[PDB]
Order: structure tokens, then sequence, then C-alpha cells
């Protein structure tokens, strides 16, 4: 029959949020026909025709009852008070991820209590490794999503309105009224179908928790919420992607950068070498302005465009570099994110070399060795990427030169070592690190480096690349040469 | 058919905050047709907005700018008292730096003489004759324009990034802006395609009309 | 007959942490963004300099509708119905309301650090045997020169005589909002590029450029000189003053270049007097 | 009117380690950053000199809201409510407890090192054969003259007579926070460039330069002298005293340059007395 509601991704007036709401409509109707395959089961007899990029609606009788049934079935609340969105497959989602998504949605969409009424704070002690950490969350009772149907349809005729409808920030993120004194007039307006899309946006977007590297996670529980909103190219592709991303563990969702969350949203995407892969998504950062802030405010929006090379490099980093340490304490499941992974990811998104300044972060900045230990755990990975770096070549040759020189020095010590006595190779290595760290200017450090190279003996590598290594020593700032010498000492493996 | 007038644009800082981004000063990558149309009206000293409906505008983006965020204690009309602290709110606004672009103006669809192209040309031949006010700016009032001059298609003799309105594109630029709310705002979906042409593709022509 | 006055002004070399942005528990990040060649430069908001000019106008007579209560650190408004014919601030910076509005007769871009920003910070632990929180603060600072560009339509002014106090204010800019307690950074001009023309477009927006990281030479950008030599941006309307005059006079062939026939003075006050005389003669003050 | 006092001060030559930043490993790095010519210079923070001025005001017997218990190494508040009318430190340095806040008359900048920092370090070790983890350590030091810039607003002072003790404190600055045990660096001035004008524009910020990259010479910068030549920065409002007076008097054509008709005194106390007399005459004290 004729469409009372017509929605197409190809429509010009739509924005990204309208498209993601359209995808939410697509998936919730898919789950509904999975739950109610037969026409008469659904109230009002609302039929939907679904295509790759079009969602098509027909029903019988007055609209009000049809959209009321649709809304009531779409958004629900379980006994525990957590959110229940039929678009997402709650059956195979565990309770921890349900708490995660519910907390996110009340923290970003239902930020205001004028739209929702909460229940009692429900605390449950979930068991991990013989530790019953008490998850404490505020249960809900009602929210404006369940009853937007009254605003969508006309009061007198119980039918969809034929004019623009004023919307609010809970429907469209970022759509606050700047001037409260002009609340009646300066309010965002939209057509009813786009209003329904803005109703159903929350299902598609995932939610992640951000941890400030400067802030000790022990002294600061995470409260910043990152909302990942993906650009829509096809309904089925987005639905499959979201259902795949449902599999991930909550400890993955805790990230240290917006780009990390964006890459995680596309981590489970299939890679096809014949198909040119390209995916785009938006990351919306929500954070309390101050300590006593009542509700979160949108503090950053950043676009991520991921191609094939960036994604495979990110998978390589994930493989080589260690995962998060799920520290668990008194109801305190802290998550230790590796800063390096994020640093690389950031540089990747920037398109700049991953090795922008790892050492700076690993040692200079990381005196505590929080990620320096990760360096120790992932030093090979660092080298791997450095190997990829062609410019590193010269420094790699210098690494081999210094390793040969220290091999010669250790051979000299072995010759000096008396029979029966244990040679202090560990003590000599510690002395090497201390002496290199002692060097305070270019002249002294170059003195020590040249003297050590001479004491090493005949070096094959320094003979083969005489001019290149000589020019590298002459040109490079002595701090850099010291850094790579320390890396050579740390990377020595006979 | 008379060659369409071409303007060279160079703005150090600019921002095109989106219609629905009212909580954040997050901006379009490209100047929207509505903002360009308004700036052209300001250049020709045309206060009325309905005078030059129908003019077709095409934008060629010479270099992709960088997006940067800045903090501002923007003032809002929340409380009746001006001195009340509720008026001042700290929020972030994104800016585009070193924006260089070329604009094609085709005023043949205009039904009122003289057309916008003729007015812009006459303004550029005789700067002293044109009477207007204010300082020419793109986006926010404080974001002045470094260089707007009459130029040919060969001014950079380089490679151009055009803004082609794709029904499946990413950007949703408005060509008519309703400042009060969002009723009369009209959107078109665009894309940035890297093509080596000195003349804009037909699709790249965005023709401004009243929302009615 | 429209008349405008555009100007690119470069400040001195000093240590500055002027504007800042939202902190991260530790560190008070000076806001920054990309610039020429993509290098990150520290910025100073346009509203900061407009606030500085408003404070200058209020500090020396020149009736202001938007008075700044120094004791309370708040902005009190004398007359809710803005009267640009009387108040200097409504005449220049304009106002907004729910008659209805008035576009400000002054537009200035945000100030830009002439040199790219490098990671620099300042430890800030407060003295005392007891070491509680709110200690070890970090203040990101920058040792560069700041260059900002402004433009005024003198015709749009309700009182044409109000251009001169703005000139004195820009010359004697009191203070851009910043950590004067830790980083007292003066904002008085050190080299000016003014142009008083009836043309709407002035191609002198950002002419001071040196890059060459961690340096203070601050040569005139090559593109500005090429634009001057081209034939446009008429040298007769140009006004060059400050320390850059020395480098211009040390340039080879400068005695024959078209830049020679531009109004050029080493002394800043002589520049200001000559420009003010020209403006007063042209506007009939 | 609106009188302000600006000055750039140079210290004597000696070994200084006054601003150790967050140390790494065993070496106590003193804070450093880039400056003129791109060479790393050592910085002493302005908060340290503000603390030194606070301590001077406390010691001389003035009220001072914040009392510093030397034996306890703790800071106490005489009254929880800041009263700039009664307390000198609240009047001058300002406050923010979080009325509530004051702008603060004294605005001071960082103390830069006139000579670039080579990287000299000093080893210290605990005596005795019994050696533990805390046995040996490295402390970074610098042999330099330090230079900082400050600016105060005479009108902004709640009591105008408070400008005299601050000048006396600057000329008699107590110890600036550092390591006095092993690097006792006196911060007493030995060459001043003071400006006391009604306009704000200041062109004396960091007007000192080194003759040789590693030397104790401390000649006046070329830019400052050239700007005095050109016509701005009126010599009648200039106040130069200290060791630089000898170098200025040994310059050629000094009797003809505008520097001749500026207030120059070999003895710093005489120049301070003259400037104090001028200030007391100007502000009716």
């Amino acid at each position: 029959t004729q469409p009372k509601i017509s929605l197409s991704l190809h429509a010009a007036d739509t924005t990204i949020m309208h498209r993601v709401g359209m995808t939410g409509l697509y998936m919730t109707l898919k789950r509904l026909e999975k739950q109610y395959p037969l026409s008469r089961q659904r109230g009002g007899h609302i039929s939907w025709f679904l295509t790759a990029d079009t969602i098509e609606l027909f029903w019988e009788g007055s609209d009000f009852i049809a959209l009321s049934w649709l809304i009531n079935e779409s958004f629900q609340l379980d006994d525990t008070g957590l959110i229940h969105l039929v678009g997402l497959d709650n059956d195979r989602i565990d309770l921890r991820q349900k708490i995660h998504i519910h907390e996110g949605i009340c923290g970003v969409f239902l930020r205001l209590n004028k739209f929702y009424q909460a229940g009692e704070i429900i605390n449950t002690e979930l068991r991990f490794e013989e530790k019953q950490v008490e998850y404490q969350y505020k249960s809900l009772t009602w929210y404006a999503h369940q009853t937007f149907a009254e605003k969508l349809c006309e009061a007198d005729t119980q039918q969809l309105r034929h004019d623009y409808i004023q919307i609010t920030s809970w429907l469209y993120l970022g759509g606050i009224v700047r001037h409260a004194r002009t609340q009646n007039t300066t309010k965002l307006e939209e057509k009813p179908e786009y209003a329904l899309a803005l109703l159903f946006v929350p299902v598609v977007c995932h939610y992640c928790l951000l941890h400030i590297p400067s802030e000790d996670l022990k002294e600061r529980k995470p409260h910043r919420y990152l909302v990942v909103i993906p650009e829509i190219k096809d309904f089925e592709d987005a639905s499959q992607r979201r259902w795949r991303l449902q599999q991930l563990e909550t400890k993955q969702f805790h990230v240290s950068s917006l780009g990390e969350a964006g890459l995680l949203y596309y981590s489970l995407d299939d890679i096809q070498p014949e198909v040119a892969y390209y995916q785009a998504c938006q990351v919306w950062l929500y954070e309390k302005t101050n300590k006593a802030s009542r509700q979160r405010t949108l503090m950053s929006i950043e676009e991520i465009k991921i191609d094939k090379n960036i994604l495979i490099t990110y998978q390589q980093v994930q493989k080589y570099f260690k995962t998060n340490y799920q520290i668990i304490k008194y109801k305190q499941i802290f998550i230790k994110v590796n800063p390096i992974r994020s640093l690389i990811a950031d540089n990747l998104v920037k398109g700049i070399h991953w090795w922008s300044n790892f050492w700076e972060k690993l040692v200079i900045e990381d005196s505590k060795e929080y990620l320096f230990n990760q360096l120790f755990s992932n030093r090979e990975g660092f080298i791997i990427m450095a190997e990829n770096s062609e410019e590193d070549k010269q420094y790699l040759i210098f690494i081999k030169v210094f390793q040969q020189a220290m091999k010669g020095n250790f051979a000299k010590i072995y010759a000096k070592t008396e029979e029966g006595k244990d040679p202090p190779i560990k003590k000599k290595v510690e002395r090497l690190r201390a002496e290199l760290n002692y060097c305070y200017d270019e002249l002294s450090f170059k003195e020590y480096l040249s003297d050590f190279l001479v004491r090493g003996g005949l070096n094959k590598y320094f003979n083969e690349h005489q001019e290149e290594i000589a020019l590298l020593i002459k040109k490079s700032p002595w701090q850099e040469i010291r850094i790579w010498s320390l890396l050579a000492i740390a990377s020595y493996k006979p | 058919m008379i060659a369409p007038l071409i303007l060279y644009l160079d703005v150090p800082f600019t921002t095109f905050r989106e219609s629905h981004a009212r909580e954040m000063g997050k901006t379009y990558p490209v100047p929207p047709p509505a903002t360009v149309y308004g700036m052209l009206l300001s250049l020709v000293g045309e206060t009325n907005v309905y005078r030059h409906c129908g003019v077709e505008l095409a934008i060629a983006m010479l270099s992709s700018p960088k997006k940067s965020r800045i903090l501002r204690q923007m003032r809002r009309f929340k409380n009746a008292d001006f001195s009340h602290p509720e008026n001042v709110i700290p929020c972030y606004q994104e800016i585009l730096s070193n924006l260089k672009c070329l604009i094609w103006v085709r005023s043949d669809e205009e039904k009122i003489q003289p057309s916008l192209r003729e007015r812009i040309q006459l303004a550029f031949d005789h700067p002293e004759l044109v009477r207007r006010f204010g300082c020419l700016f793109l986006g926010e009032s404080d974001q002045l324009i470094k260089t707007i001059k009459l130029a040919r298609e060969d001014y950079l003799e380089g490679v151009r990034q055009w803004a082609i309105r794709d029904n499946r594109g990413r950007l949703t630029l408005p060509y008519w802006v309703d400042h009060v709310g969002s009723r009369n705002t009209r959107f078109l979906r665009y894309r940035i395609e890297e093509m080596d042409r000195l003349s804009p593709p037909d699709l790249a022509w965005t023709m401004v009309q009243s929302p009615i | 007959p429209n008349y405008y006055l555009y100007g690119t002004v470069l400040t001195r070399y000093g240590l500055a942490s002027l504007n800042h942005d939202i902190r991260r528990g530790n560190k008070t990040i000076l806001q920054k963004g990309y610039w020429n060649n993509g290098k990150i430069h520290s910025f100073v908001g346009s509203s900061a300099i407009r606030w500085a000019l408003r404070f200058y106008l209020q500090k020396q007579g020149y009736l202001v509708n938007r008075v700044w209560d120094e004791e309370e650190h708040i902005n009190r408004l004398t007359s809710e119905d803005f009267d640009p014919e009387k108040f200097y601030d409504d005449d220049i910076f304009g106002f907004a309301l729910l008659p209805n509005q008035r576009m400000g007769a002054l537009g200035m871009n945000m100030a830009v650090s002439l040199t790219p920003y490098d990671g620099a910070v300042k430890l800030g632990a407060k003295s005392g045997r007891e070491k509680d929180s709110t200690s070890l603060h970090f203040t990101e600072y920058h040792a560069t020169r700041y260059q900002y560009y402004f433009g005024i339509d003198a015709t749009h002014l309700k009182d044409f005589s109000r251009i001169l106090p703005m000139i004195d204010g820009i010359m004697n800019l009191p203070k851009v909002g910043g950590s004067s307690n830790i980083f007292n950074y003066p904002f008085c001009p050190d080299s000016l590029v003014f142009q008083w023309t009836n043309h709407f477009a002035s191609y002198i927006s950002y002419c001071f450029e040196y890059c060459d990281p961690k340096s203070k030479e601050a040569k005139l950008s090559q593109e500005f000189i090429d634009e001057v030599e081209c034939g446009q941006i008429d040298p007769s309307k140009l006004w060059i003053g400050g320390t850059i005059v020395k480098d211009l006079q040390q340039l080879d062939n400068f005695e024959s270049s078209p830049l020679n026939k531009a109004h050029i003075y080493r002394n800043r006050n002589e520049m200001i007097e000559a420009l003010k005389t020209v403006i007063k003669r042209d506007l009939g003050l």
C-alpha cells in the first residue's frame, strides 16, 4: 500500500545521525520480525518492507496505536532495571555488558532526569576469579523514549503530525537550546520520520569508557563516556558489524584515546583484499565539566577514517603489544591500558609515522615505566615497526655496530675473567647504562661512545657502512644517539 | 554564455559550525553555500536576503585545511539579568586554518537585474563606488578574509578539490539557513572529490532558492 | 565613500601563557591549533583582544555600556537598551539582543604565535611542609611573538571620531587575559603593517612570518613582498612601522623597490601621528 | 591618572640550581627550555620571586595575610577572609580561595638565564664505606646571570603607599627558592632598566644580551638602544642603573645619543632613591 512513513538513505536532507537512526530502525524491525514473524501478532498490523538502504512502513487503522506498540516493544526495561533494546541481541549479551550499555545511555542520552524516572540502586556481586565485585548501578523505571509517541502523533486525531516537531538534546545529541529565554522559538525542528530515527539512534552507537593516562586509575574511576557513531553505507553491513562488535569483552571497551575506541569499533570488521575497505565513524566525548557537574557535556567530536593499511597495522599492534591488565580489587575491576598502543593508533590516524616519539613516552615521560614495562613486554613489536621504518635503517645499522662493540667488550671481560670466578656481565651492563646516562653534553657523550667503539675491536658492520655511520654520529644530536645506544644495550641478545 | 565570475578566497581562520551542532562549535569541512551567499551579499552591500535568489554557486577547495579546537566563554541568553553567571558558558569551537578556495558565481537564473555576478564585477572594477558597511568576513564576524580577488581558472594551475553534492555523500551543507530555528533550513548532501579540472562539474553547481 | 583600516601587528618576544583552555587535572594547556606547514602554534582568542580593547576604553573615560567590575570580576551593563550613538563599546564592538542588533565595527582574527609550539611546561608545587592536593600544577608556556590581524570599517562607526581612541588602544593595548601573575607578557606592538584604503579587501592579513623554530628575527614574509611587487596592494596606502623597518632598510635594492614609496617610519609614534592626520583629513574630523 | 612601573632586572654571576624540575633517575634536572637563538636556557619561575617578595614583606614587619613558619616549614593564614585593604600580600599578589579573588598589582615573568645552558652537572655522594641506594647522586647546576621581567600597576594598589616596600624588596630580594646548601646564588639586582610611565606600552622586556656565549659580560641589547634612538620610549621616563652603566658610558658618541638624557646612575641606591622620590611626587605620597 501507500507509505505513510517513507525513509531512504539517499535522501539529501538527512545527516549522519539520521542515517544511524535509520540503521537502528532497520535492526529493531529485523529483531521484531524475528520475534513476531506473523502480521497479526504486532498491534495495529504494522508491516515493514526492508531493503539494503530503504525502510518502508505500512499499518492499519489509526497511527497512534501502531507507533505506541512499536515504541513500547522497541524500548523496554528488565527486572534488574537495565536498558532493554530489542535491536541488540540481549540473550547472548552478558549482564556486565548490559550494565555498560545502560550506564552509557543514561549518561549520554538520558542525561536529564526531566526525561526519565529512576528506580532503586541495585547492587550485584558478580564473580570473577573467586572475587565477587559488587556492581552498583541505578535502576530505571520510565523514560521519554517509551512515551515519545504522544509527541509524535497529533493529540486530537491520533495521527502523525503534518508539520515540523520541536526536538531536544536527548533525541539529537548536541541539540541543546543555546538561549533558554527563547526556548519556545529557537528549538530544533524535524519531520516525524526523522524524529523516529532520532528515537532509534541509541541502539546503533556503542559506548566506551575513557581513562586519563595522567590520572591514576586507582585514584580516579573512569567517568568520561565516548560515543562511537558510525557512518552508514548499508543497513545490513551496519547490522552485521554491530552484532559482531557485541562479542567483545567490556575490558576492551575501556580505552585511553578516542581513536582507540574508534578502531575498536572497526576491529572486528572482516578484511577483504579484493574489496577496497574504507569505513568512517564519529567519536563523541561526554565529560563532566567539573567535579560537581550534574550531567555530562559534549567536550570533543573527532572523525576517524580507517582504510585497509591503518586497520591491518592496528591489528598488528594489538597482536604484538600486550592487552589491558584487568586489575581487580575490592569491587574495583581496574583496567590497565597500554599507552603505546594508543600512541601508535593516534599516529596512524594522523597518518604520521607511528614512531613519532615512543621513547619519549616510554622513558622520558614514563619514568614510572608504566608503558616502559609494556616496552619491555613489546620491545620486539617496537623493533618490528621500526624495521618497517626505512629511515630507521641507518639507526638499525648503528644498533648492530654498538652490539658488535659490546660483544667485543664482553669478550675482553671474559678473557680477563679468572677461572672459577663468575664474570660480572650484568654488573658491566648496569655500568654501561649508568655511564651513558651520566653523559651530560655532546662532547662527553661522543668521547665515551668513540672510546667504547674503539675498545670493542674490529667491527664488521662499522667497516661496511663507514661513511654512513660516521655521518650519523657527526650529525645526529647526542641525546638521540644516547637513546639508540640505550636501546641497543636493551636489545642485546647473543 | 558569459563566462561565470571567479573569485579567489583566502581566509586565515574560519568556522562553519553545523545547524544541529548547537552544543559544540563543530564545523563543516567546506564553506556552506548559504554562508558564501551571505558573504557575497555583504561584499555587494545587499542587506535583503531575497534579492538574489537563484544564483548558482560552486566551490573549488584548493587545499584541505586542518581542524583545530579552541575554548571560548560564549555568552548565551539564559537569565534575564545580564550579570548573572548563568549567561557565560565555557565550550569548545572548531576552526579551519589556512582556507584557500575558489568560488564560481553563475547568476543566469536570477530574475532581477542587475544580477549578483554583475554587482560583484562592478564592485571589483570600481571599489570606491560601492557603498556598504562592516568588514568582510567568512563565518564568524571576527574571522576576516586575507584575500578576495578576481582570478582566473589558472590562478594556482594546480589540482582542485571540488564539492560535488552526492546523494550518498558525507557532508550535509545548508544552502538556505534559518537563523531562528530549523524550519526553513534546507540541506543538500555533498562530497569532496579530487579532480583535475579548471571548470566546475555541473553537479558542483549549487543553486540557492528560498525554502518555499 | 567607505573607508577601512586594516592592520597586521606583531608583538615583542617574551614568555606567554595567555589564553589557556580546559585543564586535565594536571597541566593548564595553552590552546593551540595548526598553522602554516601544519606546525602547531599557540593561539590567543579574538574575544580576548576585544575584551582588552573594551577594558582600555573603560579605563580612560570613553563611556562604556558594558562596564567591568574589577572588584567582583563580573560584567555589569548600564543601559539594557544599547545606544551606539552614545556608548563607545556599542559603537565599535556592537551588541546582540533577542534596535534589534548592530554588527560590530571591529573584526580581529585570533592571535598566532609566530613560532611553532614546542612542549614547554612549568612545575608549580606550592611551598609548605604539608603536601596535600591542589599542588604540582603545570603551566604550559611559550616563548614566542604573537601576531594578530584586525580590520575596522570607519564608515560604519556612528561617530567617525571614535577611530582615534581605538588606534591609541591598539597601540597601548593594556593586557590580554592571561597569567599575569606567572607570565606577564606585554602586548604592545613591535612592528606594524597598516593600510587605510577604500577597498574592502586588504592582502596584508598575516605578513610577519619567520618560522625558523626558536628564533626572533621575524622577517617579513616573502609572499607579502611578492604581492607588493606584483602591482596590487598599493604601496601608497601601506604604512610600515616598527623594528621591521630596520630589516627592510637593510634589504638590498630596497631603495628602488616599490616597497620604498610606502609610508615607512622607525618611530611608532610618528607612524601613528601621520596615519591619524591622514585619517582625520579624509574623514573631515 | 594611570601610572605603571615596569623593569627588567639582571643578577650577578654565580652557580645556580634554583629551579629543579621533576627529577629523573639519579640526576636532579634543573628546569630549562628554549630561548633566543634556539639554545636551551635555564629558567627560574616567577612564583619563586613572588614567594621571595612575600617573605620580604613578612620579615620587614608588614601585615602579610600569609605567615610562613620557618621552623615548621608551613604556611598559615592570619584570617580566612582575604582583606586587600589591610594585608599587603593580598593587596599586591592577589588571591583566589575557590569578595573571592583579586587581579593582583604585581605581574612578574619568569627568570631566564642570560647564557645558554651547556649541561654542566655535579656529582654528590654520601660519605662512608656503608653505601646504600641513596649513596651517590647528580645535581645539575648553571653558572649564569639571571634576568626576569616584572610589571606593576600603581593605580590598582588599594593603598598607593604599598609601592615603596615592593621596590625596596626587589632591590633587597631575599633568597629565591633553590638549593642554598650547595648552590647559594644571590638574586640581588646588579643592573636595572626601570620605566615609570602613564602609557602602558613597554619596550624594556628582556633588554639584556651576552657578548660571548660563555662569559660574564652582560651588555645591553641592541634592540633596546636602537629603540631609544628611534624616538619612542622617552628617556625622561627611563631609569637605568647598575653595572651596565659603565658599559653604556664607555660607548662611543654616548654624549650625543638620546641615552645621555636618561636617568642613569652607577650606584643603584641613588637611582632607587630618585625613582622613589618621583613616584611619591606623582602619586601624592
